[PDB]
């Protein structure tokens, strides 16, 4: 238990973390035309206003959420203590994670069962969602445990684990000592989430394009 | 690194424009290269498509990969003259798609044959070591031959071999000329000008061993029999670029954007030069998207208004202000000057025979073939016969031309038109009117089936002694158009306005045209046409000749052309346009595909006759000849069946027959021999006495019928085919969709002439072998399918009608997989068939017919009336009263020797066309040293026809229009005859020799040549009859001129020795099926018509999925607006259109465009796609010709008459269609019969 | 002033015979792929109709070109940049397949591997391209409405017949129909460019061509509803969007573009159009619609103007392109007769790709009709297409230049028959559309005769300019897969270099 505490919580995140990064650089360099969203929406326009615009909205509240919720040192102290951030964490991160997880469930059902988009998916599509979806569920799950703390203990631990992380301290795992088992896996099919993002569709995240807000509008190429 | 040029984001920014509103960028730009390297190749490949379509268009093949990827049209043609436009790029939409067929889904890659027939042929090559005995073993037991006829069109197919397929064809092959006679086995193939050699591969081996060459030209309807009878000439027309030179075009039953799409900018671009054009057609269709005025006559009744434009013509231009230039021309170049002899009749007279040299005392100074001169009278009143008449062309030299001089003083002579001034008295001549007639989906209007109109007449003293009183074509004329003439001519018109025999008001009754708009037209034509000398035209399509009346149709448009002179000036004429026939190296080509280089004759057949007998369509005949005759003709000397009619037509030597007779005709020889007498008398004794007879007398004995079919370049069973069940009955003997009883169930009239039987012969075709690249529904109805391969695999050439190029197909790679060109299949056949036949034929001595052919002597056969031999009336004179009996010795085992070498003939009897020859040993030195020679053998010494292109090089120097020297020295034969120098036509390019690799490089332009009457010149475009109104050269006609009389037997007593309109006839297929297996939905009945299709070219492309896509994805029929919402059918509904003759499946197009009361299925989407099973026949849908049948015209069936004579696609009956009419309705059920459990239903 | 040039494109819809041979040999060569078989780059289209897809030119429906707000600035009808990021995640104007028609292909080999004993003739059925499985039917295609296929009512809804009393066209002696061939305008202010969020759209310097790059391209998809003309096709397969090239491969050398050298119509020209990018904005933002077409041929610059030429060289225009530009038949069509319209100029993209109005045949009337000012032939009044029609098509409504175009077309024709004839001179029409001999014979030159050196006057894009030629004349093709291609910054994590570069420098100088 102690061997595989330490695999998945001080080893395991880096080899997810030099994937996660150096997969990006090399398809970023080797595979441009690999690079798209893959949208399949011409294919069956069908549910994925509602469905899609759940699921984004959803989980970039998420990100934001867990973004600022972990990476954020504690000293930044007296206005945001951690019980503060917990409770923002579970209502604001909460309700994010429903709108995530009914959208993620309809672009499941659709991706599944609309024979335009089953007939025309990779098998990479259906994996990246499936475990998109049960990440949501295991994150919303989470909150009941998170309930039974509300002094933010739990979330320490979790922040301090991930701070470790990022900052290249050994350790990390220590911090986990006596959290939740939920919260075990969600850090672990979170990390998988990384280590599977080069190659699968999720590539579109690095380009969301904030550029665009203050680009001209024409563009021409010179002779090159 | 993609990555780190992200980093140059600032430094990348060039200047800003547009104040803001835009930013130059200098970024990478190497990802472009991804678009430069697709349209890379490895190489284009010039070729072309061996489709019948008339486009003749040069393309660029790419390959790339070592594959062919794609084609764009060539664009360098050689240019026309400064003051027309050029050629380039031509193409069409199905041409840019034919790519996609090399490798497609459909592709044949291997030969197939039907499993249940493989079965039995490997279980009898065990116990029979010879082929032909194995053959036989399967084809003489009842149950054997049936369980693979049965099994066609009903899968099965497995991959054989070369080796197998070639040697069972040669085994059936050799079975059937050894028991029942070569001519049991035939092959179809149609127009050689779009794939020469690729025509010429079976038509070769066929005519070697004695095998029937089956028609096209008439069989497909595209002879428009009114050339022949007015011309002497089966099709010769303007080019394209003529158009350019005309000021005034009617584009009338010719959709030209769709159908001559590569030549559609001639006719857009020549309104720019100020030319006005006017579109004729019922619907709103493409053409008219080019005219400027859209005149919209019912379909059908088009030589109604044709009749009414023509009277206009005449009382303006003719009578009233005489115009000098066609007054002059229609002098010189008709026979409206020309005598014609009235027959005495109960009150009134009737028009007869023309008037002859002969039937005058001194036969008028004509000593030879006086019975063949047509005679007139000059200005001074002398009565003469002027040269140019049939009767000039043989027997003597020198006089057959269209110098207007006495015949018999070489005088110059003036001759006469109207005898009016100068009558001895008027008489009354009675004219058949048929304007009342007809169904009730049209208008009639209703006047006297026998019009008497008051002519000119003057009284001759014949030689005979008896007197007759006689009167000009030109009379004759004016008074069956109606012009009053001051006689007081009661059926005559008082104005355009009276409602007579033939005046606008008449013809807006019957077409449903404004008189106004008939009037204006007919006006600003002929003045248009008297302004500039005849620059008028008029093209004209199968809108007007696939009608049953077709000859009504065009001579009613060929009329208004010679009365304004407009045939043979350049930018005015009869401007036809069907098929790709003209295949300008002619008599090049001809020895090459009919085998005259080893044996003359060949076995040609008329086709229309040939399938109406041996698919047995009479059998459900509805037409009768007795409702066709005219109220003059007495009634009890035309009885019988239609295909009576065809039978004593071939015994008379005026049509071909096929097979020809009821016994096997290499056997005959030996009984002469045993009866010590020569074959040909022996034969003659035998017909006379009835130990021989005609085959076509007994169609159904069991010796009589086609037993091998060799079917390329055609999809005869899904296209072409009229009667598309008759022959899934009677020819394959397999299930089939007729709705309606024959003459026998019905106890209607059994034949005179032809033998009947309660149960017709059924399955006749014991083998039916199909060369072909895409599996096509013959295909699918065949016994063996070999691969053949694609227009982008192999060598050949191609020409048209409407430009005078000849360019080349060409191999862009090897055919793919394990298919061979048509010249390699045929010559692997010839191969087999040599090695199988020995010990069973050998050095053969064969009976051969051949009818009466025009362009020879022998077309002078019946001059005054028509003789039956076998009725007594006249002696069996073979070649006159009967057909040529020919001897033709036949070296079997020589077959393949033969096949690849250029023979004899050609070195001791010459070459020749058109009825002229000439000597050609220099072609022969030169072919000996571009073909190299064979070593040893049969043909030792001879040229070499190994290679497609060999055979090509064959038809290069032998052509006229390919060789400058053998174009002068067919010229100067010509000369001899007429009497004028015609050589300074080809002088200029007696250098110019044609060559397969130049063409390769670029198109050439052909030789001005005697086999037409235009000429290939660069001051002056190509336009039929140029030669004879400008060189003198007659029409091979009668009288030499333009025939506007008809004044045959047959032509007389059926109506026609003039034109008039007929209402198109009555199928009567719809009344007797109507209602008997109704589905629930509403039905009506609807004129069904079937233009040619945009998607396609006939049924080639119909599964090409191009073609499919952007067309509507299948079979589909066009519907009025009106009439589907009358049925309850909405835009793409299932519907089913049926009639007796059988039932179709489609989808609907619903049209505001498409006139209420006709449908349109365009022509040829046939039976492989996207069809679902009939609620009718409760098989698989069937097409557009499963509701059509063939019914004969008597009129196509004269022969031994001067122009009047038949010639391979030259004349005979013709496949007309667009007189049927259909029950149409919503489809309910929709069942797939395959098992997948995928059917619908059309609820209501 | 910033002058640059393109190669732009006039279709004479007078001679287009509507044979979408065009559209055959496009899709031959560049759309053949999967995920991009049912894009038809080139498609012609049957007026009166909806078109490919259904309805393109229903902007308040599709949200495609460009609006001209209250403050007189330019937005795409989309959104502004903010708005149409909201819409990313679902893009809500976004055209299905259905509005296309979903590509099918037969099952063929059911023809050739049909069992023995089958009870009927076997047959090839739809299949679809999509999903693989069997169609019970076809009910669309991208050529669908093709000759009026269709039931008016259906075919009416065509939104150029806005402000039309339609009704006497549903009548069978009033039917007209015309052929509409379309490719990319190539916009002079492409609405596409300004639609994409990555930037992956351009428009070259050099040549005009507008190109979506295929490596950079996202897939976000809005383009395809910023382009009024929907002349964008997203490739379902590589999830990226893909449009006419304008054959710039073959454009890079002098060659015309491959519908343009196979149209069987002879109704194509190209020539080269010299415009003033720093107009662009001020034109397309003019505030009445009416006006944009003029606005247009103001944008344009005379090629023999010395001022203009002396400026074109300053701005780095090739030579023999300012050659070109002097005798470009595009030029004569739309800044000298004033025969070439453009497409749609109310989107306000100002495009590229013009079209001369097509000539009818005269409307039904009472009686066959008198002479009129152009004796036999036709005058304008009595054409059956209605100018009305025309002008929502190519003149935001006005139908002024359509009867300006149409007059003239005509008016030669007369002038033309006058001549050849009645062999005199008749200059009368031609003065009455303000057109002398010289016009009218020039304009007979390269619209009758049309030979191909006329049609076509397309310079090179000179690619040796401000580039290396000769390393890539050299290694050009050889793709063994350098990894280095792509990229101006040297380094590679594949530690490779490109194959057509000399990497050797000299050290000589
Ligand atoms: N794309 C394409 N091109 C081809 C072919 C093809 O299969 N596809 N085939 C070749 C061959 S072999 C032939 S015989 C011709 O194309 C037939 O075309 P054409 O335009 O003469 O006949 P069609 O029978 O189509 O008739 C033309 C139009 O005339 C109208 N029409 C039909 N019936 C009538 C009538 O009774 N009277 C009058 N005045 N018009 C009538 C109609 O608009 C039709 O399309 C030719 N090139
Ligand atoms: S199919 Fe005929 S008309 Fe069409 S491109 Fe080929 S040769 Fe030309
Ligand atoms: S090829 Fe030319 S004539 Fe034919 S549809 Fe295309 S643009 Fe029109
Ligand atoms: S929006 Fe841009 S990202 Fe691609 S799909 Fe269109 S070019
Ligand atoms: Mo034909």
């Amino acid at each position: 238990m102690q061997f595989l505490n330490m695999f998945f919580f001080d080893i395991y995140p880096y080899i997810a973390g030099a994937v996660f990064l150096i997969g990006s650089w090399l398809r970023y360099d080797y595979g441009q035309y690999t690079w798209r969203a893959a949208s399949s929406q011409m294919l069956d326009r069908k549910g994925m206003n509602l469905a899609s615009n759940l699921f984004h909205i959803g989980i970039l509240g998420i990100f934001v959420g867990h973004f600022f919720g972990m990476l954020t040192p504690h000293w930044m102290e007296a206005w945001l203590p951690i019980e503060v951030k917990q409770k923002m964490a579970m209502f604001a991160g909460g309700a994010s994670g429903v709108l995530c997880l009914i959208g993620g469930v309809l672009l499941l059902k659709r991706r599944l069962f609309s024979p335009r988009v089953r007939a025309t998916t990779t098998g990479a599509d259906i994996l990246i969602l499936s475990l998109l979806v049960i990440q949501c569920a295991l994150g919303l799950l989470t909150i009941p445990f998170s309930a039974q703390h509300m002094d933010g203990s739990e979330m320490m631990k979790l922040v301090g684990w991930a701070q470790s992380v990022v900052t290249f301290h050994g350790g990390a795992s220590q911090h986990l000592d006596g959290v939740a088992f939920i919260f075990r896996l969600h850090l672990v099919l979170g990390m998988t989430l990384f280590l599977l993002f080069p190659f699968s569709r999720l590539i579109h995240i690095w380009s969301v394009p904030v550029e665009y807000l203050t680009r001209k509008y024409q563009l021409v190429r010179a002779r090159h | 690194s993609k990555f780190l040029d992200r980093f140059r984001y600032f430094k990348q920014k060039g200047e800003t424009f547009a104040d803001g509103h835009g930013q130059l960028l200098n970024t990478n730009r190497d990802w472009e290269d991804g678009y430069r390297q697709r349209w890379q190749h490895d190489k284009i490949v010039r070729s072309t498509h061996g489709v019948n379509c008339t486009g003749s268009c040069s393309w660029k093949i790419y390959v790339k990969n070592g594959l062919v990827t794609w084609e764009t049209q060539q664009t360098d043609y050689p240019r026309t003259r400064p003051d027309l436009p050029n050629h380039e790029p031509r193409g069409c939409p199905r041409g840019a798609s034919y790519s996609w067929y090399l490798y497609s889904a459909n592709r044949l890659k291997y030969p197939m044959m039907r499993k249940r027939l493989m079965k039995m042929w490997r279980e009898a090559k065990a116990l029979h070591s010879d082929p032909v005995e194995a053959w036989a073993s399967i084809i003489e037991d009842a149950d054997k031959a049936k369980s693979f006829k049965q099994a066609r069109g009903r899968g099965g197919f497995v991959r054989s071999s070369w080796q197998e397929v070639n040697e069972l064809i040669a085994a059936s092959n050799v079975y059937t000329i050894k028991n029942y006679g070569p001519d049991r086995v035939a092959g179809f193939s149609p127009i050689p000008a779009m794939s020469m050699v690729s025509y010429a591969s079976g038509a070769r081996y066929l005519s070697l061993i004695g095998g029937t060459c089956l028609s096209f030209y008439d069989w497909y309807c595209d002879l428009p029999p009114a050339s022949p009878q007015t011309w002497g000439e089966q099709t010769d027309v303007p080019e394209s670029a003529d158009w350019y030179n005309s000021s005034y075009i009617i584009a009338w039953g010719s959709n030209v954007p769709q159908t001559r799409t590569p030549d559609a900018h001639f006719f857009t671009e020549v309104r720019y030069k100020g030319t006005k054009t006017v579109a004729v057609t019922p619907d709103y269709a493409e053409i008219a998207k080019l005219c400027d005025l859209w005149l919209a006559p019912k379909q059908g009744t088009d030589a109604a208004m044709a009749l009414a434009m023509g009277h206009v013509m005449l009382r303006e231009f003719h009578l009233d202000n005489p115009s000098q230039y066609f007054t002059d021309y229609v002098r010189r170049y008709t026979d409206m000057p020309m005598l014609v002899m009235l027959e005495e009749r109960d009150g009134y007279y009737a028009a007869g025979r023309m008037l002859r040299a002969a039937d005058l005392v001194d036969a008028l100074g004509q000593e030879n073939n006086p019975e063949w001169k047509t005679v007139a009278f000059n200005t001074n009143g002398e009565m003469v016969a002027p040269n140019g008449s049939i009767g000039f062309r043989w027997g003597e030299k020198g006089k057959w031309n269209l110098e207007q001089r006495d015949g018999k003083t070489g005088e110059e002579t003036e001759l006469q038109l109207s005898l009016l001034g100068s009558q001895d008295e008027i008489a009354e001549v009675g004219f058949p009117y048929f304007g009342g007639d007809g169904t009730e989906h049209f208008n009639k209007v209703e006047l006297e089936n026998v019009l008497l109109h008051k002519l000119p007449v003057k009284r001759l003293q014949l030689a005979d002694g008896s007197t007759a009183l006689v009167t000009t074509v030109y009379d004759l004329t004016l008074a069956n158009y109606g012009l009053e003439r001051g006689l007081n001519d009661v059926n005559c018109a008082t104005s355009y306005d009276d409602v007579k025999a033939y005046t606008p008001a008449w013809a807006e009754q019957i077409t449903g045209v404004s008189r106004s708009q008939i009037i204006r037209i007919a006006r600003e034509f002929a003045d248009n046409a008297d302004k500039t000398h005849g620059r008028s035209m008029i093209i004209v399509g199968a809108g007007l000749n696939h009608w049953y009346h077709l000859d009504m149709n065009y001579r009613g448009l060929i009329n208004m052309l010679i009365f304004c002179g407009c045939v043979g000036q350049s930018g005015g004429g009869w401007a036809h346009y069907v098929g790709q026939e003209k295949l300008r190296p002619q008599t090049g080509w001809q020895p090459l595909a009919f085998a005259l280089d080893w044996q003359r004759p060949a076995r040609h057949m008329n086709s229309t006759s040939y399938f109406y007998n041996h698919s047995s369509q009479w059998r459900y005949e509805t037409v009768t000849a007795e409702e066709l005759l005219s109220p003059m003709a007495d009634k009890s000397r035309y009885t019988g069946h239609l295909i009576d009619f065809n039978v004593r037509a071939e015994r008379m030597g005026w049509l071909p027959s096929a097979p020809q007779l009821g016994t096997n005709p290499l056997t005959i020889a030996g009984e002469a021999e045993k009866a010590g007498m020569n074959p040909v008398d022996y034969t003659v004794k035998s017909l006379k006495e009835g130990s021989i007879r005609f085959a076509a007398e007994q169609p159904e004995n069991g010796k009589n019928h086609p037993r091998n079919l060799f079917i390329w370049r055609s999809n005869l069973l899904g296209s072409s085919g009229k009667g598309h069940e008759f022959m899934l009955k009677y020819l394959l003997g397999t299930e089939h969709g007729i709705q309606g009883k024959d003459l026998g169930q019905q106890g209607g009239v059994k034949p005179e002439e032809v033998d009947w039987q309660d149960n017709g012969l059924e399955g006749k075709l014991d083998l039916v072998v199909t060369l072909d690249f895409r599996l096509s529904s013959t295909c699918l109805y065949s016994d063996i399918i070999l691969p053949t391969a694609t227009w982008y695999e192999k060598d050949d050439m191609n020409t048209s009608d409407m430009h005078p190029f000849i360019h080349p197909l060409s191999a862009a790679v090897d055919p793919a997989w394990e298919a061979k060109s048509d010249w390699e299949i045929y010559k692997a056949i010839a191969k087999k068939f040599s090695e199988v036949c020995v010990g069973h034929l050998g050095k053969e001595t064969d009976i051969v017919t051949l009818p009466i052919q025009h362009d020879s002597a022998a077309e002078l056969a019946q001059p005054l009336d028509v003789k039956d031999w076998k009725k007594g009336e006249c002696d069996l004179i073979p070649g006159k009263t009967a057909p040529h009996i020919m001897v033709v010795e036949r070296d079997y085992p020589a077959t393949y020797e033969r096949f690849t070498s250029i023979g004899p003939l050609m070195e001791k009897i010459g070459n020749g066309g058109k009825g002229i020859a000439w000597n050609t040993q220099s072609e022969m030195d030169l072919l000996r040293k571009l073909n190299y020679t064979k070593a040893e053998g049969p043909a030792k010494g001879q040229p070499m026809l190994n290679t497609a292109i060999d055979a090509a090089e064959m038809i290069l120097t032998l052509a006229p229009e390919t060789n400058g020297q053998v174009a002068v020295k067919a010229w100067a034969a010509l000369s001899e005859f007429t009497g004028r120098d015609h050589t300074h036509l080809a002088l200029n390019k007696e250098d110019e020799k044609i060559r397969f690799r130049d063409i390769q490089a670029q198109p050439r332009k052909i030789i001005s040549s005697p086999t037409w009457s235009g000429l290939e010149d660069e001051h002056v475009s190509y336009n039929a009859g140029y030669t004879n109104v400008h060189e003198l050269i007659p029409w091979r006609t009668l009288s030499g001129r333009q025939q506007l009389y008809q004044d045959h037997q047959w032509m007389r007593d059926f109506g026609e020795s003039l034109l008039v309109y007929r209402p198109p006839i009555d199928t009567r297929s719809v009344k007797e099926v109507i209602g008997q297996k109704s589905n629930g939905n509403q039905e009506k009945a609807l004129n069904f018509l079937t233009p040619h299709q945009k998607w396609g070219i006939h049924s080639t492309y119909s599964d090409n999925l191009l073609m499919l896509t952007l067309g509507r994805g299948g079979p589909v029929v066009w519907l009025s607006e009106a009439d589907a919402k009358d049925l309850g059918i909405a835009d793409n509904d299932w519907i089913e259109v049926f009639n007796s003759n059988g039932a179709l499946t489609a989808r609907a197009v619903v049209s505001q465009r498409v006139p209420a009361g006709m449908t349109m299925m365009y022509h040829a989407q046939e039976r492989i796609v996207n069809l679902p099973g009939s609620e009718i026949t409760q098989q698989r849908g069937g097409i557009h010709n499963s509701v059509t049948r063939i019914t004969p015209k008597p009129t196509h069936m004269i022969g031994g008459y001067a122009h009047l004579a038949y010639g391979f696609n030259y004349y005979g009956t013709v496949g007309s269609n667009r007189d049927e009419f259909v029950v149409v309705r919503k489809m309910k059920n929709i069942d797939w019969l395959d098992g997948e459990g995928n059917d619908q239903v059309q609820e209501s | 002033m910033k002058i640059r040039s393109q190669v732009g494109m006039v279709l004479n819809l007078d001679k287009c015979i509507g044979c979408h041979t065009c559209s055959v040999t496009c899709k031959n060569v560049w759309t053949s792929r999967e995920g991009v078989e049912y894009a038809w780059f080139n498609n012609v289209e049957t007026k009166p109709g909806q078109g490919f897809p259904t309805d393109w030119e229903n902007q308040e429906k599709y949200k495609g070109g460009w609006i001209r707000k209250i403050n007189g600035k330019l937005q795409p009808r989309m959104g502004n940049r903010a708005m149409l990021l909201g819409k990313i995640f679902a893009n809500p104007h976004l055209p299905g397949i259905d509005d296309y028609y979903e590509p099918f292909d037969f099952d063929y080999q059911n023809l050739h591997t049909a069992p023995e004993g089958s009870k009927s003739q076997p047959i090839a059925r739809p299949r679809s391209l999509i999903t693989g499985e069997r169609m019970a039917k076809i009910e669309k295609g991208p050529n669908w409405e093709d000759d009026l296929g269709g039931e008016f009512d259906k075919l009416a809804k065509d939104k150029n017949f806005d402000n039309i009393q339609k009704a006497m066209y549903s009548q069978f002696e009033n039917t007209f129909m015309m052929y509409l061939p379309r490719l990319c305008e190539h916009c002079l202010n492409p609405a596409c460019v300004a639609t994409c969020p990555s930037g992956a759209i351009y428009k070259r310097e050099e040549d005009g061509i507008v190109l979506i790059d295929q490596d950079k391209c996202r897939g976000w998809r809005m383009c395809i509803t910023g382009c009024p003309y929907k002349k964008i096709y997203f490739n379902w397969k590589s999830g990226k969007s893909e449009k006419c090239i304008f054959c710039y491969p073959r454009i890079e050398a002098g060659q015309p573009t491959v519908c343009s050298e196979t149209c069987v119509g002879r109704i194509r020209y190209l020539g080269v159009l010299l415009y003033d990018a720093d107009a662009i904005e001020r034109a397309a933002s003019t505030e009445n619609e009416k006006d944009l077409y003029q606005r247009q041929l103001d944008v344009f610059l005379d090629p023999n103007d010395p001022k203009v030429i002396e400026q074109a060289i300053k701005d780095g225009i090739p030579l023999s392109v300012i050659e070109a530009a002097q005798q470009s038949p595009v030029y004569k069509m739309a800044m000298e007769w004033k025969l070439a319209l453009p497409l749609h100029p109310e989107y306000r993209t100002l495009p590229m790709v013009w079209y001369v109005p097509p000539l009818s045949p005269i409307q039904s009337a009472a009686d066959a009709g008198e002479l009129g000012s152009n004796g036999i032939l036709p005058d304008v009044e009595s054409l059956r297409i209605p100018v009305q029609y025309l002008a929502n098509l190519l003149t935001a409504g006005d139908t002024k230049p359509v009867l300006r175009a149409l007059k003239r077309m005509l008016a030669m024709r007369h002038y033309k028959r006058a001549e050849t004839v009645d062999g005199k001179v008749d200059t009368r029409a031609l003065e009455e559309v303000g057109l002398t001999e010289a016009q009218a014979q020039e304009m007979y030159r390269y619209l009758a005769i049309a030979n191909y050196e006329d049609r076509f006057v397309v310079p090179s894009s000179h690619r040796e300019l401000a580039r290396e030629a000769f390393p890539e004349k050299n290694g050009c093709g050889f793709t063994f897969g350098d990894g280095c291609h792509g990229s101006d910054t040297k380094f590679n994590l594949f530690n490779s270099r490109r194959i057509d570069a000399i990497d050797v420098t000299s050290k000589t100088e």
